[PDB]
């Protein structure tokens, strides 16, 4: 009411809350707090969480890592990666669908970005502004396709893509 | 300087937080987990439906290219946008 | 001439100019100092992600 009233709109004609009930895709948020004090034991944490959260839907849909840095983009997607080969689960991302799996495999050959394709074989993939433009696309045209398992970008994609 | 938030955009006005029905949390190891479930959509009213674009004004009936129907916040605010 | 002191040569030519002359430690006085620089090669790859939103 606040802004409305900011914003010079009348509440009985201009006012309009949608709560989040609105929201096209109803979206179970789960928020995952450390408690530790030690700051190497919450790094480990987090990592672990997002192997662990990775875990949780390896093979069923896919998913969007959020970073804050573009080497941690490509940090967070390679250590999921070698979390996943350590525990034997590198393989429920990416199963027998060589029509999908031939595709990354296919197109990580023919990347140019060395840092991509290190993850394109597998279902990883990075998506950071410092990329290359046609690296970049590929990332969102392979993510909307669903071939890219597990794809790890920074709050840029974020708002100049629309993918979800 | 002293009226101004210190946190900028991540200040807190409200003391209290209020979650969903089902929305229990639990600390497992060294982290706490709170899942907040999906909410379940509002149902639709008994006069309130998603109206195509042939309902629309022609005018605007070119920039909705591609969509036979609009969104329910789309169609609720439809007359209040044109 | 006392950078780059190798292209001065006693027995040169040079034309003049009615203008106001540049400071000892000038930019154009060093250019061993700007010019000598590695190009950008492969650079900003991995910057920081910062929107200029005045510009």
């Amino acid at each position: 009411e606040d802004v409305a009233t900011f914003l010079r709109v009348d509440p009985a004609k201009g006012l309009f809350y949608f709560d989040n009930s609105f929201r096209p895709v109803p979206l179970e948020q789960t928020y995952v707090g450390i408690t530790e004090k030690k700051a190497i034991k919450r790094f480990q944490i987090m990592n672990e969480i997002v192997y662990e959260k990775i875990m949780e839907h390896a093979g069923k849909n896919q998913v969007l890592v959020f970073v804050h840095s573009r080497k941690e983009t490509g940090k967070t997607a390679r250590a999921i990666r070698d979390m996943c080969l350590e525990k034997d689960t590198l393989g429920l991302f990416l199963r027998e669908g060589s029509a999908s799996t031939e595709v990354l495999r296919t197109e990580a050959e023919q990347c140019k970005n060395l840092e991509l394709k290190d993850l394109l074989p597998y279902g990883f993939a990075i998506h950071h502004a410092g990329m290359t433009r046609v690296d970049r696309t590929l990332v969102e045209d392979l993510f909307a396709d669903k071939h890219i398992q597990v794809l790890v970008s920074t709050a840029t994609l974020a708002w100049g893509v629309n993918l979800p | 300087e002293d009226l101004v938030f210190t946190q900028g955009s991540h200040f807190m006005a409200n003391k209290r937080c209020q979650l969903p029905d089902g929305s229990f949390r639990r600390q497992r190891k060294g982290y706490e987990e709170v899942h907040v479930p999906a909410l379940k959509p509002k149902p639709f009213g008994s006069e309130e439906q998603l109206l195509p674009v042939e309902k629309l004004p022609k005018y605007a009936q070119a920039g909705f290219e591609g969509f036979k129907t609009l969104n329910r916040i789309q169609s609720k605010l439809y007359r209040a946008a044109l | 001439y006392n950078f780059m002191g190798v292209r001065h040569d006693p027995n040169m030519k040079y034309e003049l100019q009615l203008a106001n002359p540049k400071e000892f430690y000038h930019e154009v006085h060093r250019p061993s100092h700007f010019l000598n620089f590695a190009l950008l090669q492969e650079g900003e790859v991995y910057s920081a992600d910062r929107e200029d939103l005045y510009a």
